[PDB]
């Protein structure tokens, strides 16, 4: 959807780009920052 | 690009748009420039003369302002001034000459022939040789009520001049529009300075008023309303996260960690070259939702 | 990282609706008021043939 | 009416006001009377005494 | 006046009235035409002003024209203004006094005079000419703008003769029209003004502020020696009523606090009531907004008694909690004992609130002018009592 | 927007004539229609357009009815041969099909 | 009865957006009282004075 | 059912004339009304019902 060119694909790419860009940090986030910040919860 | 480079004729400025957007813009009888000054009055001359001054008055304030008065004065006229004295000399009122003006030269409809369900108009006019140019109108034969042979130049004076091609009316009053435009900047403060400068260095004639409008009028509203629901949303979200954990620490941690996923998401738009809009807003909201889901499912485990 | 994220935000641009490209196009020339009835047809034919 | 020390401004109208909601002939008179603030009328002088 | 039944949509009624109005426009005389009234009721007239002239420069005709052609169109642009109707002043007209002597002398009737008058006050334009590759569009004059134009009107002309002008038969002047309504300021002299009407069921304060700001901004473009003096406005009465209500409510809250401080020996339990009463009125106002029911002066004056009737449950709860917390002092989970002390009186207060709330249906019962006028009061009372019940439960 | 269009077709008059003959009365009468946010008038060579723009959130049928409410009162004041007509029930997205 | 004595409108002068009516009437001396109406001059279609 | 009646009067005009000039345009225009199921109509020597 980000690398496609059809009919009305501009809005689809605009809506999809944020998720594609964020899918590389949200896993890192929930895998590293959550446990660290949880161990530091006292 | 090839279409623009091929079609080249004098007197045309090409534009290539979509049909639907073109039709929507044609039906949109509003103001397109960012800022618009509406000068209303009782006649056209006073408001035009006032806009001629407001143009340079607004073009001087700090900030790019391509103040353009109007593109309406573009018509060309051939005025046939009827003289009541020279028309009375032959016993023909003004309407007696306007009849020849509209029928002999104008060629107005005088009936319709019926051919079943159709209806075809009827025209009544003079020949082409007698209504070709103003010099031909000055010799237009006219038959007075008393059956006297005269011309049109004997009861009127034909002159050539210029004028408007279209007349605008805002709220049933002659109005003049002035466009002030900028780019990549919010026009929230320049409006006040412009109004102050206009009220100080410009005088209003009896029966004339000025007003300001444009897209910014709506923005200042919309944005405001948003700032009333952005907090509320968070609240309605927090009260839920607490209910999920019965502790404030986890909710605060998730709400403070979501910004990392938001950062990861927004770091790609620059590389892609796209621009942020409401669509990107929904994208970021969905990304934050999925990130909060991940965080909750991780904290539970 | 959350702080360095502030670089592209200002550098990023804002638009209202990304222009959607349809299967057709519309050509519209900006012109002047003065025009006759035959010259208009001539110009239309010329532009269409071009 | 303006002679009373408490009235501040009177606006009289005889007839109609060019509106479909007003249908008063040329003989019916309606006069709106504004009264000074209660802190300036007089010692006492309630509304009943004013009328 | 076409009067419909009760409970009808005013716009539906106007549409139904118009559905047959077009059938009559063709039967009336030539020059007259029927017009529908505004969209306002007897409570429409909100603002009134007068155009005063502190000099001897502008006469009544000038003020009337200024009011009709400048202010009427400048104040009608307000969103929720029904109409701005002019009053007073003089309507300038062009009067032609005929002379029967000259009519008999020149032998001309009034019909030909009217035909000549109507045939000299228009503009006729022929179709655009075919110039060299460009279009020129004709425009002919003929309008009447001065008395000299009126004088040069030919009523009768003879071939190889002398035409008869209007000046030789009549006298043209400028005068006043037959006045149907005259307005006047204090004994000083006559004036001309306007009246603003509010649309059916809208906010009057907002529209009043808007028209006042508009007049303030427009006063600059007025002639020299012309002022706009206001003569009536509902904003003052509404503000007075709101201030009185706020003061009375504040006094009631202060009284509640004083009583709680006096009888409970200086304990801040009064706060429990200061925060529980306004929320009930909030719920009531939300329920009202959910079904329109604009707030009149009666609906506002009723809450002063609603809070007084609602404070009873709060006082009872506070007193019971105090009594039980003091009895405990003789002998985490303690607050559970206090919750029990509260729940042992909760249901009774809840049912009392419910019955006092449902005891107002007999006021929703009655309908008509008395029902429409008194409805909002009973409605807001019922909603406030229901909200108070919910709160007392929570 | 939620707007209503009124078109008046005059064959052979200049802009000022159709402005002070068929457009001025239409505008002066539509300025007092309930719920209209604004009224614009465009006088051209022969034709005259009147756009009555209502507020946001109004029923288009309600707006058309309100506009027609005051259209009949003006039909008796226009010239003899001309008559004002209301626009279609479509917006700028109305044009769907085109043939030759 | 309607024009000479009544003074009905017979037109309207335009001066921009305003419209001022036109009146056509006899003098005041010929329409003062009923005795003045009983002597109102009238010109018949065949130009007779009565 | 929901029925709307439109009566038009053409004094002294043969059925064909009134049908071509009155009944036909009305019947063709009333078929575009939102929610119009059917549009019947008959013209007589002096009247036209739709």
């Amino acid at each position: 959807i980000l690398w496609g060119t059809g009919a009305g694909s501009e809005v689809m790419s605009r809506i999809a780009a944020p998720m594609i860009g964020g899918m590389i940090t949200a896993p890192l986030l929930s895998l590293f920052i959550i446990p660290a910040a949880y161990k530091l919860m006292w | 690009e090839e279409l623009d480079n091929t079609v080249r004729l004098p007197g045309l400025a090409n534009l290539w748009v979509p049909p639907i957007r073109n039709r929507i813009d044609m039906l949109s009888t509003g103001i397109k420039s960012p800022i618009g000054i509406k000068v209303s009055g009782t006649v056209l001359a006073d408001i035009d003369a006032m806009a001629e001054q407001i143009e340079e008055v607004a073009r001087t304030v700090p900030g790019v302002a391509s103040a353009l008065a109007e593109r309406l004065e573009g018509g060309r006229y051939i005025n046939v001034e009827i003289n009541r004295e020279k028309a009375a000399r032959y016993g023909m009122t003004v309407a007696d000459v306007q009849l020849f003006v509209t029928s002999a030269v104008g060629g107005a409809m005088v009936g319709e022939t019926v051919e079943g369900i159709a209806r075809y108009p009827i025209n009544l006019r003079y020949p082409q040789s007698w209504r070709d140019s103003p010099q031909a109108l000055r010799q237009l034969p006219i038959l007075t009520p008393m059956k006297q042979q005269i011309t049109l130049a004997d009861v009127a004076d034909i002159k050539v001049s210029t004028g408007p091609s279209m007349l605008k009316t805002e709220n049933a009053r002659p109005t003049s529009w002035i466009y002030i435009d900028a780019r990549d900047r919010d026009m929230v403060s320049v409006v006040h300075d412009l109004q102050k400068a206009i009220a100080e260095k410009v005088q209003l004639k009896p029966g004339t008023s000025v007003a300001f409008s444009g897209q910014f009028e709506l923005l200042e509203r919309a944005n405001h309303k948003l700032k009333l629901m952005v907090p509320m949303t968070l609240m309605i979200i927090f009260v839920l996260l607490y209910l999920a954990f019965r502790r404030v620490g986890e909710a605060l941690l998730i709400i403070s960690s979501v910004p990392f996923a938001l950062v990861g998401g927004i770091w790609l738009l620059w590389w892609m070259g796209f621009h942020l809009s409401v669509a990107t807003g929904t994208g970021f909201i969905a990304l934050a939702g999925v990130a909060a889901e991940f965080g909750v499912v991780m904290l539970m485990y | 990282s959350v702080l360095t994220v502030l670089w592209p935000l200002n550098k990023v641009g804002g638009e209202f609706l990304p222009q959607i490209n349809e299967g057709d196009l519309l050509y519209m020339p900006s012109t002047l008021p003065g025009i006759s009835a035959a010259e208009a047809a001539s110009m239309l034919q010329k532009t269409d043939k071009l | 009416i303006m002679s009373v020390p408490e009235v501040a401004r009177v606006f009289g109208k005889t007839g109609k006001a060019e509106t479909a909601t007003d249908s008063a002939p040329l003989e019916m008179v309606e006069t709106t009377i504004q009264l000074k603030p209660q802190e300036q009328w007089r010692p006492g002088m309630t509304m009943d005494k004013i009328i | 006046y076409v009067i419909f039944e009760d409970g009808t949509d005013p716009y539906w009624a106007r549409s139904r009235v118009l559905e047959y109005l077009n059938q009559v426009q063709g039967k009336l005389p030539a020059g007259v035409s029927a017009e529908l009234g505004p969209d306002a009721t007897g409570v429409g007239w909100i603002y009134e002003y007068a155009l005063v002239d502190r000099s001897g420069k502008h006469d009544l005709a000038d003020l009337r024209s200024l009011q009709d052609w400048f202010l009427k169109y400048e104040l009608k642009t307000i969103p929720d203004v029904a109409e701005v109707a002019s009053v007073g002043g003089v309507v300038k007209e062009y009067q032609v006094v005929i002379d029967p002597q000259r009519l008999a002398q020149y032998g001309i009737s009034l019909a030909e005079v009217k035909s000549a008058l109507d045939a000299s006050n228009q503009e006729a334009g022929g179709s655009s000419i075919e110039l060299a590759e460009a279009e020129y569009m004709v425009r002919a004059s003929g309008y009447l703008q001065t008395l000299d134009d009126f004088n040069h009107i030919v009523l009768k002309a003879s071939e190889n003769g002398v035409p008869v002008y209007l000046r030789d038969v009549a006298k043209v002047q400028i005068g006043p029209e037959m006045r149907r309504g005259i307005a006047e300021l204090n004994g000083e002299g006559e004036v001309a003004g306007g009246v603003v009407i509010l649309r059916s069921g809208k906010n009057a304060r907002e529209v009043i502020a808007a028209v006042k700001d508009k007049l303030e901004t427009l006063k600059s473009s007025l002639p020299e020696g012309v002022e706009i003096v206001t003569t009536y406005d509902r904003s003052q009465l509404i503000d007075r009523a709101i201030d009185n209500l706020s003061g009375k409510l504040l006094e009631e809250f202060i009284v509640v606090a004083v009583v709680c401080a006096l009888f409970l020996w200086h304990v801040r339990s009064a706060l429990v009531a200061i925060i529980s009463l306004p929320l009930g009125l909030c719920i009531a106002f939300i329920v009202m907004h959910f079904q329109g029911l604009n707030a009149n002066i009666m609906s506002l004056g009723g809450i002063a008694i609603a809070v007084g009737a609602m404070v009873d449950a709060a006082i009872v709860m506070i007193e019971n909690a105090h009594k039980r917390l003091e009895e405990w002092q003789h002998q985490k989970t303690r607050w559970q004992v206090i919750t029990d002390a509260s729940v042992e009186v909760g249901p009774a207060l809840f049912i009392s609130l419910l019955i006092i709330t449902l005891s107002f249906i007999p006021i929703f019962t009655l309908e008509g002018q008395e029902g429409r006028l008194f409805g909002p009061l009973a409605f807001t009372k019922t909603y406030a009592m229901a909200g108070a019940a919910l709160l007392a439960i929570v | 927007d939620v707007q209503v269009i009124i078109k008046t077709s005059y064959p052979g008059q200049a802009p000022q004539i159709v402005e002070n003959q068929v457009t001025y009365p239409l505008t002066t009468t539509m300025l007092s229609v309930p719920g209209a946010k604004t009224v614009r008038g465009f006088s051209q060579f022969g034709d005259s357009y009147v756009y009555v723009i209502f507020e946001d959130g109004t029923d288009p049928y309600w707006a058309r009815s309100r506009v027609l409410e005051y259209l009949n009162q003006v039909q008796g004041k226009l010239p003899a041969g001309v008559s004002a007509e209301l626009g279609p029930d479509a917006t700028g997205v109305g044009w769907i099909y085109e043939y030759a």
